[PDB]
Order: C-alpha cells, then sequence, then structure tokens
RNA sequence: GACGACCCAUUCGAACGUCUGCCCUAUCAACUUUCGAUGGUAGUCGCCGUGCCUACCAUGGUGACCACGGGUGACGGGGAAUCAGGGUUCGAUUCCGGAGAGGGAGCCUGAGAAACGGCUACCACAUCCAAGGAAGGCAGCAGGCGCGCAAAUUACCCACUCCCGACCCGGGGAGGUAGUGACGAAAAAUAACAAUACAGGACUCUUUCGAGGCCCUGUAAUUGGAAUGAGUCCACUUUAAAUCCUUUAACGAGGAUCCAUUGGAGGGCAAGUCUGGUCGCAGCAGCCGCGGUAAUUCCAGCUCCAAUAGCGUAUAUUAAAGUUGCUGCAGUUAAAAAGCUCGUAGUUGGAUCUUGGAGGGUGCGCCGUCCCCGCCCUGCCUCCGAAGCGUUUACUUUGAAAAAAU
C-alpha cells in the first residue's frame, strides 16, 4: 500500500462482467486511466482477445494495436489496457467492422456490430453543465468529453448526440416522463424501457421508475439511468433482445424450444 | 490408415494476416500424427503450403484414435515472420536463436554496474 | 423459566449466560488459558524431553504391578514430568539421559488406569518409535 | 483450486442390520468397498435434502418452480427418476438402487456383453467398452438415457476386432516357432 | 513406595516360545474380496434356522 | 515519418468527516487538564477540516445503557469447519482494508514515500583491515543456523498471465514451469469367463426308498481358451525447451505372484463359550474390568471381524451435550431460592377512541375444483399534476444501494 497509485489488478478482484476465467494467472488487465471509470470499462485487450477472438496471446493483442488496426471513437488508440466503454465505437478497418459497446441484459459489454454509418456518432449523457473561463459555458458527458457553447436548453441528465469526427453536439434529448432509457448499472443493468417516474429526494438519491415494452416495472438510482431516445425510437442500435430481461424459466423455455429441432 | 484432417471453427483474421482454426485429426485406431505430417496435410486444403500453416496445442484424446489441436496459416510468409511468436518460427527449420542460459548474462550486467559509466570496460571483463 | 421474557431484555439474558458459562470447566479452562499457563506440555500435543531416571511405580489397588515410567525434563520449559513406558520390556529401550517424545494419555490431562500420577506416555526414542523398536522393525540405533 | 468431499460415513458404525444391507448392495453391485456404498448413501442424502427443501416452498414460487423443475429434469435425464415422480413429491419417496442401477458395470451385464457384474468391472477398467466414440474406463460412469444404445466394445480390443491379445498373440507364435520350424 | 524391582521386566515376552509365521494363501483384491465376503456371508449364507451359529467357531 | 508548458475538468486515487456492529475482565467503579482534559475566540500551521499548536477566556466532557483501567493462543473483514431448526467454534494464511521491514527517531527527493533491495544518528547485532579506516541488514526467492510437534529446489523461463520503461523489440524469484509433497480432496489396479469335477437348496415325480430338475455358488482339479496397465519402450504429443498426464508399435499376469495394509475379536463393540505358553507375573485395560494353573480379555499362532491405498495414535476444538439449555435446564429432599423487607437503576405494566359477482395463477375430461382481488348480501389542505407534507417512532411490507472468490 500506502504511498501511491495501484498498478496491478489481482484477477478475481477484476469486474465479473469481463468474464475472465478463474485459473490462467493471478492478474487481470487493469484499465489504464481514460474516458471511462475502471469498473465500467472494457480494456481493448479483453475486446480483441477475450470477446472477438482475434488475439490469443496478450503478445498478439499488442502486435495488432501497434499496426494501428483499431480506432476507438475515430482516433487510433494504441494502448493494451485502454478503458473503452458505453457508447464507444471501436472500428477495425482492414476487416470492415464497426462495433458499439452497449450492454447485454446480463450486464455484459455486448459484441454488437453497427453499420459503417452510425459509427460516426455516439450518444453521451450530460454529467455537468458549466460556466467555464471567460464566461463560456460547457457540458461534460459521461465519456469525459467537454464541449463548449452548448445550447442553453441542455441540462444535467439530458443526453446529447455528438458528431465524432469533430466533437460537436448535433442535437439532444430532454429527460422527461416517457423517454426511452438504457440502464447502465446495478441490478437492472441492461434493461431498456420508457420512464414513468422520477422520485426526487433532497439531500440525495433520485430513483427512476422504469417500465419496459412488456409492462415490466423496476426502479434504479438516477445515476443509473441513461436516455437514448423516444419510446419505440432508440437513437442507436439496440443489441438483440432489446434489453428485455426474461425469467430463468422463460429463458429455459426459449433455449430448449429454439433447438434440437426448431431451425 | 488414411487419417483425415478436419479444420473446425475457422476464422479469417486479416489484422494478423492469417486464417486460424482448430485441427481435428482422426487416426481411427493407432495413435497419432506428426506435426510435420499435419502441416503438410493441411498445406493442401487451404491452398497455402506448409511454411504458412503453423500448428500447435494438441492432445490425443482418451483411449485412442483422435487428436485435437490448433493451426494458423499465414497470408504472407512475411506476415507470419512478423506476426509470428519467435519461438514458433524457431521450432521449424526457419527460426533458431541464442541462449544463455540467463544468469550468466545477469551476472555480467551486475558486474558492469560497479564501474562508472564506461561499462564497455565491464563488457571486456565478462 | 427463571429468566425474564421481555422483548427488551436481551442484555440481561445475554449477560446472565456470560456469567454462568464459567462454571463449565472446558469453557473456563479455555478462557483462562490454563493450557498455556499451568500445563507441562505447552498447549501443544506432544513434547520432547531428556530421561532423568527410571521409576518402577506401584499400581493402585485393587491392581498390583510395577508400572515402569521414566522421569523426563522437557526441553521446552525445563519442566519435570514422569511418563509411562508402554508394552513388554520396553523400558529396556530407554536409557538415562535419552531424549524422548511424550504424549498425552488421551484422558484430558487426567492420569490413566491404575497408573498413579502419571499423565503422559513415551512414543519415540532413537528418535525412533518404541513400536518399531518393540517389534524389531528398527533398532536402538547407535 | 476449490474441492469437496463426495461421501459421508454413517453416524454409527456397527448396526448389523445396516451392514448386511450394504453387503447385499456390494454383491448385486459388483461394488468394491463400503465407501463405494457410502459414496452413494451420501449422494442420495443431499438429493433428498435438496428435494425436501423445495417441497416446503410454495408451488408457482419462481424459486420453487425454476429449481424444482430443474432438479427433476436432471434426475430424469439420468433415468434415475420417472414423471409422476418427475414431481418433488415423488423424489421424497425414492432410493439408492435407483442410482446404483445406472452405473456402467451393471449394464455390461444387463445386455449379455458381460454376463456378470464382475466381468463387467474388469471389462470396463480394461478398456474394452466405448460409449460411442469414446472408451470409458470408469466402472463408476452413469449412463444417460439416450446414451444407453451407444455402449459397445471398442474399436480395438480384440473383441471389437483387432489382431488378438498381447497374450493371444503370444500363443499364435507359441505354435509358430517350435511346431512350424527351428 | 517404589523401591522394589524390575528384574522381571519382559519375562513373558522372552519366555513365550516364538512361533513360525507357516503360511499360506493371499486373500483377494478389493472388490473381489468384498464379493467373496458377500457370497460367503449371504449367498453362502443360506443359513439354517439352527437357532444360529458362528464365524470363528471350533467344534 | 521521427516531448514540454499554464489553467480547468476527467481518470486512477489520496487525506479526513457520518453512523451502526467488536473478545475477556468489577479480585478494574468513578475517570479525564497546568506538559489541553471538554468549549469559546483569534491567529499561526497543514492540501485542507480540527486544541494541530498557541494566547486569552470559560470549567468543561464520560460513566451501572460498563465508561476509565487491565488482560489477550486479538490484525480486522469476505470467508472456514461443525449440518434438525436454533446454533457452536475459527479466521495469521491465494481477496479486500490496515500495519511493518534488526529496534527507535529524523529527513531528502518527488505529484505520490516519513521508503529502509534511500539515507542519517543513536541503540542492539554482525563484518573486513596492512588497525588508520571501511563497508551491512532474507517478516523478497532459494538455501543455512537456532527453535521446536511441525513444514520442500542453493533447479528452468519471461512463452502463458500481467506490470513497468524511451519500450511492439528490453527487463521482471511478479508470475508461469518442473523437483519435494499420503495437509487434504477426485478417479480406483493388485485379477474376469466356461468346462469336467464335485458340495449343496426352493421346483417336480414317487406310498416311501429313490430319481429328474432351475438357480447356480463355492472348491479343487488343472484345463481351456478369453483379457489390461503398473513397469519397460521406437515414435509422437505436452511446452519457452522439457517432464508427467492424456498417445502407442515391440515387451509386460498360472500364483512361490507384477506378493495390501492397519487396528480389533470379554462388555460398550462389529469378532475365538480357540491351541501352545505363562499364573493378579509380564502385560491388557479411555471406562467397567481381565490374569492368584481347564485365561473366549495377556503373549504368540490359527482363525475371524472392520475400515481398505489407506489405517492406527496424540491434541486443539466441534458435534453428540436439552452436561450452559433463545428455541430448550435445574434449584422441597439430588449440586442450587439471600433470614427478612424497603428500594434506585433496569426490566415489566388494565380496560377504552374506524363501522354471491366476476379479473388472474395448475389440475382433472365446453364444463368445472382450489388461492388471489375491488364489492355487495378510509390522507387532509392547499385550490390531474403540482404543491403544501407529514404527529413522532419502533415494527413490518415493497424497492433501490448492495465486491469477486466463496
Amino acid at each position: 500500500m500506502a504511498r501511491g497509485p495501484k498498478k496491478h489488478l489481482k484477477r478475481v478482484a477484476a469486474p465479473k462482467h469481463w468474464m475472465l476465467d478463474k485459473l490462467t494467472s493471478v492478474f487481470a488487465p487493469r484499465p489504464s486511466t481514460g474516458p471511462h471509470k475502471l469498473r465500467e470499462c472494457l480494456p481493448l485487450i479483453i475486446f480483441l482477445r477475450n470477446k472477438l477472438k482475434y488475439a490469443l496471446t496478450g503478445d498478439e493483442v499488442k502486435k495488432i494495436c501497434m499496426q494501428r488496426f483499431i480506432k476507438i471513437d475515430g482516433k487510433v488508440r494504441a494502448d493494451i489496457t485502454y478503458p473503452a466503454g458505453f457508447m464507444d465505437v471501436i472500428s477495425i478497418d482492414k476487416t470492415g467492422e464497426n462495433f458499439r459497446l452497449i450492454y447485454d441484459t446480463k450486464g455484459r459489454f455486448a459484441v454488437h456490430r453497427i453499420t459503417p454509418e452510425e459509427a460516426k456518432y455516439k450518444l453521451c449523457k450530460v454529467r455537468k453543465i458549466f460556466v467555464g473561463t471567460k464566461g463560456i459555458p460547457h457540458l461534460v458527458t459521461h465519456d469525459a468529453r467537454t464541449i463548449r457553447y452548448p445550447d442553453p436548453l441542455i441540462k444535467m441528465n439530458d443526453t446529447i448526440q455528438i458528431d465524432l469526427e469533430t466533437g460537436k453536439i448535433t442535437d439532444f434529448i430532454k429527460f422527461d416522463t416517457g423517454n426511452l432509457c438504457m440502464v447502465t448499472g446495478g441490478a437492472n443493468l441492461g434493461r431498456i424501457g420508457v420512464i414513468t417516474n422520477r422520485e426526487r429526494h433532497p439531500g440525495s438519491f433520485d430513483v427512476v421508475h422504469v417500465k419496459d415494452a412488456n409492462g415490466n416495472s423496476f426502479a434504479t438510482r438516477l445515476s443509473n439511468i441513461f436516455v437514448i431516445g423516444k419510446g419505440n425510437k432508440p437513437w442507436i442500435s439496440l443489441p438483440r433482445g432489446k434489453g428485455i430481461r426474461l425469467t430463468i424459466a422463460e429463458e429455459r423455455d426459449k433455449r430448449l424450444a429454439a433447438k434440437q429441432s426448431s431451425g | 490408415d488414411t487419417v483425415t484432417i478436419r479444420t473446425r471453427k475457422f476464422m479469417t483474421n486479416r489484422l494478423l494476416q492469417r486464417k486460424q482454426m482448430v485441427i481435428d485429426v482422426l487416426h481411427p485406431g493407432k495413435a497419432t500424427v506428426p506435426k510435420t505430417e499435419i502441416q503438410e496435410k493441411l498445406a493442401k486444403m487451404y491452398k497455402t503450403t506448409p511454411d504458412v500453416i503453423f500448428v500447435f496445442g494438441f492432445r490425443t484424446h482418451f483411449g485412442g484414435g483422435k487428436t485435437t489441436g490448433f493451426g494458423m496459416i499465414y497470408d504472407s510468409l512475411d506476415y507470419a515472420k512478423k506476426n509470428e511468436p519467435k519461438h514458433r518460427l524457431a521450432r521449424h527449420g526457419l527460426y533458431e536463436k541464442k541462449k544463455t542460459s540467463r544468469k550468466q548474462r545477469k551476472e555480467r550486467k551486475n558486474r558492469m554496474k560497479k564501474v562508472r559509466g564506461t561499462a564497455k570496460a565491464n563488457v571486456g571483463a565478462g | 423459566m427463571g429468566k425474564c421474557r421481555g422483548l427488551r431484555t436481551a442484555r440481561k439474558l445475554r449477560s446472565h449466560r456470560r456469567d454462568q458459562k464459567w462454571h463449565d470447566k472446558q469453557y473456563k479452562k479455555a478462557h483462562l488459558g490454563t493450557a498455556l499457563k499451568a500445563n507441562p506440555f505447552g498447549g501443544a500435543s506432544h513434547a520432547k524431553g531428556i530421561v532423568l531416571e527410571k521409576v518402577g511405580v506401584e499400581a493402585k489397588q485393587p491392581n498390583s504391578a510395577i508400572r515402569k515410567c521414566v522421569r523426563v525434563q522437557l526441553i521446552k520449559n525445563g519442566k519435570k514430568i514422569t511418563a509411562f513406558v508402554p508394552n513388554d520390556g520396553c523400558l529396556n529401550f530407554i536409557e538415562e539421559n535419552d531424549e524422548v517424545l511424550v504424549a498425552g494419555f488421551g484422558r484430558k490431562g487426567h492420569a490413566v488406569g491404575d497408573i498413579p500420577g502419571v499423565r503422559f506416555k513415551v512414543v519415540k526414542v532413537a528418535n525412533v518409535s518404541l513400536l518399531a523398536l518393540y517389534k524389531g522393525k528398527k533398532e536402538r540405533p547407535r | 483450486w476449490v474441492c469437496r468431499k463426495t461421501y459421508v460415513t454413517p453416524r454409527r458404525p456397527f448396526e448389523k442390520s445396516r451392514l448386511d444391507q450394504e453387503l447385499k448392495l456390494i454383491g448385486e453391485y459388483g461394488l468394491r468397498n463400503k465407501r463405494e456404498v457410502w459414496r452413494v448413501k451420501f449422494t442420495l442424502a443431499k438429493i433428498r435434502k435438496a428435494a425436501r427443501e423445495l417441497l416446503t416452498l410454495d408451488e408457482k414460487d419462481p424459486r420453487r418452480l425454476f429449481e424444482g423443475n430443474a432438479l427433476l429434469r436432471r434426475l430424469v435425464r439420468i433415468g434415475v427418476l420417472d414423471e409422476g415422480k418427475m414431481k418433488l413429491d415423488y423424489i421424497l419417496g425414492l432410493k439408492i438402487e435407483d442410482f446404483l442401477e445406472r452405473r456402467l458395470q451393471t449394464q455390461v451385464f444387463k445386455l449379455g456383453l458381460a454376463k456378470s457384474i464382475h466381468h463387467a468391472r474388469v471389462l470396463i477398467r480394461q478398456r474394452h467398452i466405448r460409449v460411442r466414440k469414446q472408451v470409458v474406463n470408469i466402472p463408476s460412469f452413469i449412463v444417460r438415457l439416450d446414451s444407453q444404445k451407444h455402449i459397445d466394445f471398442s474399436l480395438r480390443s480384440p473383441y471389437g476386432g483387432g489382431r488378438p491379445g498381447r497374450v493371444k498373440r503370444k500363443n499364435a507364435k507359441k505354435g509358430q516357432g517350435g511346431a512350424g520350424a527351428g | 513406595k517404589v523401591h522394589g524391582s524390575l528384574a522381571r521386566v519382559g519375562k513373558v515376552r522372552g519366555q513365550t516360545l516364538k512361533v513360525a509365521k507357516q503360511e499360506k494363501k493371499k486373500k483377494r483384491t478389493g472388490r473381489a474380496k468384498r464379493r467373496m465376503q458377500y457370497n460367503r456371508r449371504f449367498v453362502n449364507v443360506v443359513p439354517t434356522f439352527g437357532k444360529k451359529k458362528g464365524p470363528n467357531a471350533n467344534s
């Protein structure tokens, strides 16, 4: 300990949702410092060699990266343990694949190919909205991108379509009763749904009652709610499953029925 | 007794210049098969040639007559020679290289540390 | 029922129990750390010492025999202890100034049988196992 | 590196009545030791305990439904259990033979291809038995339902074909060197 | 209260005329031996209702 | 095609601050401050809060709801073991948080250290010396001494897993890899099938004698064909390279083996109403008890039992133990109601304030049976939302927040 920043991760003390095995070694990658908090991220190495199967070694993951093969949000990233995350793009070119890091209904970064457009833009949730220096205002998104001069409607918890080459917000969505939502943490991590209610507490802690396209209702902390568009009208790709969440029995019913017969 | 080399789970992996797949080798009833026989035999299914089809892993199963492994076949012999683990290239008659075995070298370096800069001095001393 | 029954009265019940636990001998022994403090063996299971002398001890009635123990100074704490030497003629095998591995009876610290004030038994000499010695698997090395 | 024990000994140790019972089981069931039985008395007690818990739960109770049905389906795949059973109320009223009956050893008897729970175990432990592409030497196995049909001698053990036997082949060359020539 | 002697220590062990080991058979490997036990005990083992009998009897 | 900088945010953090939960002890009952104990007020200090420190000024703060003091086979937790249920005990130790690197104290650098594979003093230890000097800290990896009941190689590699650096390229006793390894856990070999040969029992036939007969087990007699790795071994696999496993040509099972053990056989307690020997001797025996001349307890064999690649023994502790008793103890006489009453804390407290008809789950062959629900035979006010907004709670109920391993 106690004099400085930790540089190692004991594997096992890594986040479950990477789904690294128990045996293999002692240490997991441990996310570099970056645009996404370490728990809530997906080090490229895990993406290249743990989800996509392009790499075997970590030696290979590096060999891939140094080529420049891979861009995150458009701008070649060359670090093994780069902390990619929710709403990130990731583009492997000489292979033609665009993927958006967005959740399972398990709560696992999903392998989700997106079109060669779309790859252009990402939706960021506003975290803070700011009068910076010289009297300029700025918004700050989840992914740690600061955009100056935003339009005055935009308020904390709203979301915001960023261009991506250029930065540049190219509109927005208000947080209001009835907006489509993505759940980014906690028990309900991955469930998508409309809203219904925000219960408000002074001092601390606002809950958001969500209802899914199945009249399934649930709550989380406001911190955990991300706005992604208008009911039935997401502003991004959703992964197969539309973040639905099915009981372990329903889940069994689908698994045996779709196959050992049903094509 | 004929064999049969079967390549399961294929991936075309451009960003490392090679097609990577499992190798499933039936040998019905004896055991086995040479790594060299396997690379020769594969070389002719993927239209590639031996020296681009590295092969590794491998464990004959339980009781006899099968062996599952893993193979790679590289699009440029250059691309292999560079994407390549070095120990892999060494294994067949194209790569070999220097040993030590390691503590002789560490000892050399620690001897060198004593001596102010120069150090080349320490090289002539080792 | 000798014991309040109020929803509140956790503290009285909890504490009344703490007070009576003492009478338990196993409990008290453990809390007073007696095994560390009084006992010849440390609070360990076995203990090795040097043989001072060989005793023929006078088995209690209604039994009648000469028992055959050694007196041993435990190296660990110089404590003086007498230990039984089991089986037929096995004294034979331990000599004065010997060394020996001693162990409890299996009585909880309470002497065994007719054998009076002896609470331990020899197990090894020749570092070498009375059993292996008695059988003649192994010898009185030297 | 996690590990667990697979058997449990009985509280008590000398109850003629229990000992006889176990011996009859070893005999019918070409078993090797008491542990061999104890291992199953243990397997069963946990199943029964699993069952009993479940049976105390409300029916329809997502926890009772989801895990009850699973325990049953698992118990049926192995033939251990049957449908009306195939509810929890019936596993409660079940027993050890029902498991013991599914091991290799007794099957290789049960269709001629051994004629002894005996013969069976030495056959199995000696590599002359595949469960369809795979030799299985574990007289201890547990033959799954739709796997019952695929059990047969192996591709090379002699029956199963393949020359003779390191001892049969000795005998062929046993009538060869002397009685043929010098 | 101790005084006394040991002269006699080991008197019976040393007076007990040694016996051969003799010999004979191997008894059987694991499960096979269990099998012989089960047939001798239970198959064998038919028993009579003789009001019982024994395992290590003479005449 | 080959890094700096200012300021802000970010990320990894840091440092402090909230509560609520900790072992034993009263043969520890009052404690804490003139070397600040508790508070005011202002400053100095610190990254910053703060008696941190200092002045002045108050005289506080804590305690039977166990403070204070002392003790400790106390690092704390996730966890582990023991399974009715309740519980009972452990936790140094693969993770998290905290602490230290001979003992003590100080400090430099740097964003981060009060760092010891930095330094510096003393203190305790040890070393070299040509005797003036000079250099050191395995609670890092191996190894060694001492200690003990007790614990492995002075071995190989950065290929895996990851880390660091100027770094794809180097470096890593992190870590992997082999060796030792009955903590302990999994799989489970040391021999299967006929035949004669026989030894036998339910079945049938017969008045009986007697004979047949199915199911077979032994038990020899050897046969007779039928078998597999344990070893050994071309080849090949494993992998950084090897080993072993998992792979196999050539070999490898007639018993005298390719040879299974460790405790028990009087009771509890499974198994000698033995044979030789001894004669309350040697020994056995947790306990009860055996042995003093027909010893089923000994000492040996023979024989048999039990657990079985394991088994005995000692010991901490747990279960058993409703012998610590919540659940769920006893106290007239068995171990145990104070001689009696008052009585504070604590505990404990009377009655009495609102009253069929269909919707949805799974069984049985369009019919119904059996739950569950708003009903029949109850937030006010502000003036649908919003807001006002709560009389306090405990309780219980429904959510979120809830490390992974386990």
